[PDB]
């Protein structure tokens, strides 16, 4: 009786004639039941893909070929389920829906006995029942013929655990994958796509309307990864096609856009219910409640995650098939199923997402539940529901509906958008990325201009063209942006590539590519921004067109950046057109070159344009630029010359012998004007050093200068000690980073130190000083006759031992303001004798910072009543130490104090539990001016990183 | 007694505006700044900015980093007491092995908390009644090893594959797993609970050695370039070379080695005891073992930094720690709930996974 | 208007809804893609992406779709360009 059946089935399944073929895609189904491996040969298959491509047409086509042949022989017995036609909180078994499915019944029992072996189940939908599942616990059934709901004997089958060793082909969405891949074993996965993209080219280019906009719109459209992908369903490009021809018939009747997906499909819902009006106006009250009581539906369909919306959910709401097809006389709705119960699915997921969205702006119309008797799953509506908030739609709506139609959610997509701006520690670049796509979507001057108004700086990170679109489309309403960084990692790198996407070439002539324009225009947004001072290209590889035309449009005269910073960037190819910009831009005055290398030509030309009266750029940084003798040569002549440059920097390349001399004449003499000079990385030798300062001796111009990471003899510390006495020094800052300096050359320093002005800053970080020479520093701070301001001495070799000697120096001096002890092992008895004299609060120390000094939690009390009346300190560093939960809670109590004004507080929050966490929070309310972070070296009240930048 | 209080950590920006329209629904339906932190992008990097340094590095000390401090960013919900955790950044993914199964997640999801696995390996269905007790991840990210009590053999799974299906059975009848290694020579090797440690040809499944030693003496079990380091609860290290096939050293420890760790560049070894002390061994020149701390909790895991430049720990004693490497200086801490048993480092020293009761807790390490 | 193709477990489904397409020569398109499997399955384990050809324009062009986080698809793609510029050369 099997030939019956299978009759039977050819019979039921014929809808398609020239749609079933031997193609190689259905090869593929029929050769992946075979063992890839020769060790493994799988049982399940899954097809997954977009919500509109022909699966379900595919799982049928795969029954027919069995019903026939040439498509599966091995397999006796096939068997159809589809889940979204049948009703499943009933109780029922396996056997009594196979008998629904099988005529005759005297088969199934002579079938089960040996055919487990060779049988075939091929299950549609199972998309809709990604709800159902209480995520609880399941009673896995063994055995068929018992009585229970459908969807626990759908579970079992899909375990393995009810008919084992057979085979299943499971026909699925995309995000109907997330509890379904954990349910089954060792699955084999086929993505189904649509048609092909030259296809969706084609098909979307043939319908646009040709007035004078096609390219723009045409591609504004091809972009758009969100609306080009969901156009795989020929059902989906069909309905962009045609809203688009009805857009070009009613020419000047719309003021809807055509860019997005949103304003398509307010064309066609809006142009569709105004076709039943006999003449204009507003629709009927009974009108209003189907509408939205259809978009209220919809929402909670998209909430809990169904699409079948059984007959009782429409009487829930009360709505009715007939209403809904005479209010819009289109294909929504459709109902489907063969019994007595009835189901009814949107057209598509689209216009769910659609009704979806648009629930939330009819909400607060009216009172309208007198009339009701009752991530990426949301990633659609949310996109609509920012569409939606265009003013036409708006002003179509109040057409519609007789009164204003004001959203209440506007105020809280603004917000959303406006919290992103003002975070503490910088700005996540896809956040901003998701926010601008978000944000063009909706073609709304006021809302986007309200949007953004916080931002004040951006990080973007580009590596699509419609990331180009849409960050200059919302750039232009940041008025208030003051700083950006954009990353284009690999989208400009190639200078070439001409090729055609159709057979034809798209519009007759183009003789520019798209990027290239795009990229255009993305820099002349960037040029005509007015408060925006400071552009930096982070890790953007750049070909020479690109570098080209962004400095032809950073050469305009409104463009008024005054920071320009290449120092992780591939630019090395268009460094010719980098100089024509900088005797073009009178408002730059801050060039970052690092990282580049610089051969004879390029320094030539750099250095001619920085002599030009034209130039105002003062600031210039070059290190890791590998320069040569000749290099060396012309910047000393670029120095001696009239220039603007008031700051250099040398870094971390090797100087010679020659250069020296050279940099040394060209530093000695009158007429060099250079205030700061950083040296740092490069390769002094106590020779080099020694004639270094011997040249800078008779310069009175230079106030600050940077020599770390160097090596200096004890004679190179008694020649700038030297070059320190004499008046007319006007040296005001030293950084001596890495130096060795030992023995008695600190002596010469606090010879210097002990009767000096004019010197404010010094810092000996890494020098291995110990208690010996903080003898004699702490003594040579004593004195009233010593104005330095700062000490930093982060990792020396300092103990207790000097520690009550600071003490004293803390009571006693009158200037210093700063004190740094960085990786020195104080303890806590160091640490007691300090805050000993730090209590009494004698001076107008303003600054310590005790990281990293082993402090453990008996030094707490002291600490706590030392900070506790101490009003003049402001900022303390205390990260890297073990404290207990008891010393931090005396802690966090000498903070609260109402004595106390401290400013920065160097903790990481997250080391300790939850009361001392409560108390921390407690800390930060009653004073709202505490800022508690662990980077305590960010804080930079004074210029105290210039050497580093 | 300080009971750590457990929030929602993450609060991300779209989570935020989701929850945000969630509560409007409900809102009409009735009459009938804030901190977010910065998501995983692309389960690979945070995209953040590095902390500020006193001083500038050398030209020399480039790649050589440490970090400050981790941040929370994910919890991924095993039902079940976890025992070992591994991550193979390579392909992005996170394995957790209980007693009953391995579970696979993918970090690409961006959810604050994590419960649907991308697969859910077990094995207890093959016999009466087997439970899993360790699970490895090769270097190249293309097998897992896992390993058991009742097991008939430690099995080998194909992650390269289109599909993930059991590879190779490598037999071991009535010994209970306790630890697995791998080779570079394309060999595979396991040290179970009466001693013995055997060698599989992973091409063949054919044994080719086997090596005993004492009971229990074979819990930690490290593989270099041709010694063989093991060690366990009769508190004695001791180094197998392959070719002469005995013993070759024999060092005596106060208390019993409860992890074993190898520096990656260097040639230090890492030994952490049953009284909370670690202590540092000269793996070459083999001189004296160095004690560098002192805890009162015992120390289950231990793990080196991909440079070799710290390491960190984990124990019975609430808090995950972090060591400077030189020598053996505290970095930081960070507190959990309870036992942290288990925890694994990315390759690209991004990420680390820590699982304590029967959550996975995902930080990113700032630097 | 259907096109099948087999995915790997371990890609994840957030990656196959943004791809990246280029078009080439044909003649070039066949010879250096080939005609075996394991060899392209072996490129797209070490890219961790996957790519997939179409040739069915009737002109001399081929449609090559990369699916992957962007390092991935740029990481193919330049793969990809310097094979084929040294196989035309």
């Amino acid at each position: 009786d099997l030939q019956d059946y299978k009759a039977h089935v050819i019979a039921k399944f014929d809808t398609s004639v020239d749609l079933h073929y031997d193609s190689p895609e259905m090869k593929l189904l029929s050769d992946a039941f075979k063992p890839y491996q020769k060790t493994f040969q799988p049982h399940t298959i899954i097809l997954h893909g977009r919500p509109g491509v022909g699966k379900s047409a595919l799982a049928r086509s795969i029954v027919l070929g069995w019903a026939q042949g040439k498509l599966f022989q091995k397999m006796s017995f096939v068997i159809f389920f589809s889940v979204r036609e049948i009703k499943w909180t009933e109780k029922s078994s396996l056997a009594q829906l196979i008998a629904k499915e099988c005529p005759d019944s005297w088969d199934l029992v002579t079938k089960i006995m040996s055919q487990p072996e060779r049988l075939l189940f091929v299950i549609d939908g199972l998309d809709d029942m990604d709800s159902v599942l209480q995520h609880d616990d399941m009673t896995l059934s063994r055995d068929w013929k018992d009585e229970q709901p459908i969807y626990i004997l759908m579970y079992s089958l899909l375990r393995k655990a009810l008919l084992p060793q057979s085979f299943l082909i499971i026909t699925t969405r995309n995000t109907g994958l997330e509890k379904l891949k954990s349910m089954v074993v060792s699955p084999l996965y086929i993505l189904v796509e649509g048609l092909s993209a030259s296809r969706r080219s084609q098909l979307v280019l043939e319908n646009i309307s040709n007035e004078s906009d096609r390219i723009q719109v045409f591609h504004s459209l091809i972009e758009n990864h969100q609306l080009f992908d969901q156009c795989q369903a020929p059902s989906v490009c069909s309905l962009v096609c045609e809203a688009l021809q009805l857009q070009k018939k009613l020419g000047k009747r719309c003021t809807l856009p055509c860019q997005t997906l949103t304003g398509l499909y307010a064309t066609l819902v809006f142009h569709q219910l105004t076709l039943k009006r006999p003449s204009q106006s507003a629709l009927s009250q009974e009108e209003q409640i189907t509408l939205v009581g259809l978009c209220m539906m919809a929402a909670e369909g998209v909430w809990t995650m169904r699409s079948v919306f059984y007959d009782d959910d429409l009487k829930n709401y009360s709505l009715k098939e007939s209403e809904i097809l005479a209010l819009f006389h289109m294909n929504i709705l459709l109902q489907v199923g063969h019994n007595s119960e009835q189901c009814y699915v949107f057209s598509h997921l689209s216009l769910q997402d659609f009704f979806a969205a648009l629930y939330y702006v009819l909400e607060g119309l009216e009172e309208w539940n007198q009339h009701f008797c009752f991530d990426t799953r949301l990633l659609g509506m949310k996109r609509f529901l920012f569409g939606l908030m265009n003013k036409d739609i708006l002003k179509t709506l109040e057409v519609l509906f007789e009164y204003p139609v004001i959203p209440t959610v506007e105020q809280k997509l603004q917000h959303w958008v406006s919290l992103i701006a003002q975070q503490v520690n910088g700005t996540s670049p896809m956040d901003t990325l998701d926010a601008f796509y978000c944000l063009f979507e909706s073609q709304d001057e006021e809302f986007v201009g309200g949007a953004l108004k916080r931002f004040q700086e951006v990080w973007l990170l580009i590596n699509q063209k419609m990331d180009l679109k849409v960050s200059s489309y919302c750039l232009k309403h940041c008025q208030n942006l003051k700083a950006i960084r954009v990353d284009i990692r690999d989208l400009l790198s190639v200078d070439n590539t001409l090729e055609l996407c159709p057979v034809v070439t798209v519009q007759e002539t183009q003789c520019k590519p798209l990027l290239m324009e795009w990229w255009g225009n993305f820099c002349s947004v960037l040029g005509s921004l007015r408060n925006l001072k400071e552009l930096d290209l982070g890790d953007s590889i750049l070909s020479q067109r690109a570098m080209k035309i962004l400095c032809l449009e950073l050469r305009n005269q409104s463009c008024r950046i005054q920071k320009l910073t290449f120092k992780s960037a591939e630019v090395v190819s268009g460094l010719k057109h980098l100089w024509k910009l900088l005797f073009s831009n009178q408002n730059l005055k801050y060039l970052n070159l690092g990282n580049t290398p610089m051969k004879d030509d390029d320094m030539k030309l750099a250095c001619e344009a920085l002599k030009h009266p034209k130039c105002s750029v003062e600031t210039l940084r070059l290190d890791s630029c590998e320069l040569t003798i000749i290099g060396y040569e012309m910047i000393s002549t670029l120095l001696i010359s009239t220039t603007r440059l008031k700051c250099l920097s040398l870094a971390k390349n090797r100087v010679g012998v020659k250069s020296m001399i050279s940099l040394g004449n060209a530093l000695s003499s009158s007429m060099c004007l250079l205030q700061k000079l950083i040296l740092d990385n490069c390769g002094l030798t106590p020779a080099s050093c020694h004639l270094l300062v011997s040249a800078l001796f008779s310069n009175q111009n230079l106030t600050h200068l940077c020599l770390s990471n160097n090596s200096l003899g004890t004679e190179g510390v008694q020649q700038l000690c030297q070059f320190l006495r004499n008046p007319e020094c006007a040296l005001q800052r030293l950084i001596l980073n890495h130096c060795n300096i030992v023995d008695d050359a600190y002596g010469f320093l606090a010879m210097r130190l002990a009767n000096n002005t004019k010197l404010t800053h010094l810092s000996l970080t890494m020098n291995p000083v110990g208690d010996g020479a903080m003898k004699l520093l702490c003594e040579a701070l004593k004195e009233p006759t010593c104005y330095l301001q700062e000490l930093e001495l982060v990792d020396c070799q300092l103990t207790q031992n000097c520690c009550e000697d600071l003490a004293c120096m803390i009571t006693t001096t009158k200037h210093l303001k700063s004190l740094d002890l960085g990786n020195n092992a104080l303890g806590d008895k160091g640490v007691i004798t300090l805050c000993e004299g730090l209590k009494q609060s004698s001076s107008s120390l303003r600054r310590l910072g005790l990281g990293a000094c082993k402090l453990t939690s008996n030094c707490c009390e002291a600490l706590s009543l030392a900070i506790s009346c101490n009003p003049h300190l402001n900022s303390l560093n205390l990260v890297k130490n073990d404290f207990s939960t008891s010393g931090m809670l005396k802690l966090c109590s000498a903070f609260q104090c109402p004595v106390s004004n401290l400013g920065i507080i160097g903790l990481w929050k997250q080391e300790y539990y939850a009361r001392v966490r409560r108390q921390l929070e407690e800390v930060e309310f009653v004073k709202p001016h505490v800022v508690i972070d662990g980077d305590w070296y960010a804080s930079d009240e004074d210029d105290r990183n210039w050497w580093k930048n | 007694d300080p009971q750590p209080v457990w929030d929602a950590e993450p609060q991300f920006c779209q989570g935020f505006l989701i929850q945000g329209l969630w509560e409007l629904f409900m809102d009409s339906r009735q009459k009938n700044a804030d901190k977010f932190l910065k998501p995983l992008s692309w389960g690979s990097e945070v995209l953040e900015s590095s902390c500020n340094q006193p001083s500038t590095a050398l030209w020399q000390l480039e790649r050589f980093t440490v970090p400050q401090a981790l941040q929370k960013v994910r919890v991924l919900k095993h039902q079940e007491l976890l025992l070992v955790v591994a991550v193979s950044s390579f392909t992005r993914h996170v394995f957790t092995c209980s007693q009953s199964g391995i579970k696979v997640w993918n970090l690409v999801n961006q959810v604050a908390e994590d419960r649907d696995p991308e697969s859910h390996l077990k094995c207890s269905v093959q016999d009466n009644k087997v439970y899993l007790r360790t699970c490895l991840l090769s270097s190249n990210s293309r097998t897992l090893f896992a390993g058991g009590y009742n097991l008939p053999g430690v099995i080998v799974w194909d992650l390269a594959a289109p599909s993930l299906y059991e590879k190779c059975q490598l037999p071991c009848e009535g010994l209970s797993c306790q630890a697995l290694a791998n080779t570079k020579e394309n060999m595979a090797l396991a040290g179970f609970t009466d001693g013995t440690v055997r060698i599989w040809d992973l091409r063949t499944q054919e044994i080719v050695r086997n090596l005993k030693g004492p009971t229990n003496s074979a819990r930690n079990l490290v593989v270099k370039d041709d010694n063989i380091w093991t060690g366990g609860l009769d508190a004695c290290l001791r180094c197998w070379d392959l070719r002469m096939a005995k013993v070759s050293l024999e060092h005596l420890f106060q208390s019993q080695i409860m992890s074993l760790a190898h520096s990656p560049t260097e040639d230090w070894l890492l030994l952490g005891l049953a009284n909370g002390q670690h202590c540092l061994f000269n793996s070459r020149k083999r001189d004296q073992v160095l004690t560098v701390d002192t805890k009162d909790n015992t120390i289950l895991g231990l793990k080196f930094s991909p440079n070799g430049k710290w390491w960190a720990s984990v124990g019975m004693g609430n808090f995950i720690t972090v060591h400077s490497m030189p020598t053996g200086a505290k970095l930081f801490q960070v507190p959990e709930v309870g036992p942290v048993r288990c925890f694994d480092m990315t390759e690209n020293g991004r990420l680390i996974i820590t699982g304590s009761r029967d959550c996975a807790s995902v930080y990113h390490i700032k630097y | 208007s259907l096109r099948l193709r087999t995915r790997p477990w371990w890609f994840p489904i957030q990656e196959v809804s943004n791809p990246l397409v280029l078009y080439m020569e044909a003649w070039v398109a066949e010879r250096v893609i080939g005609t075996d499997q394991a060899e392209i399955s072996e490129i797209e384990w070490m890219c961790q992406a996957l790519l997939t050809v179409d040739s069915v324009n009737s002109g001399n062009l081929a449609e090559i779709t990369i699916f992957g986080q962007p390092s991935a698809q740029t990481r193919m793609k330049n793969i990809l360009l310097n094979m084929a510029a040294w196989h035309k050369e």
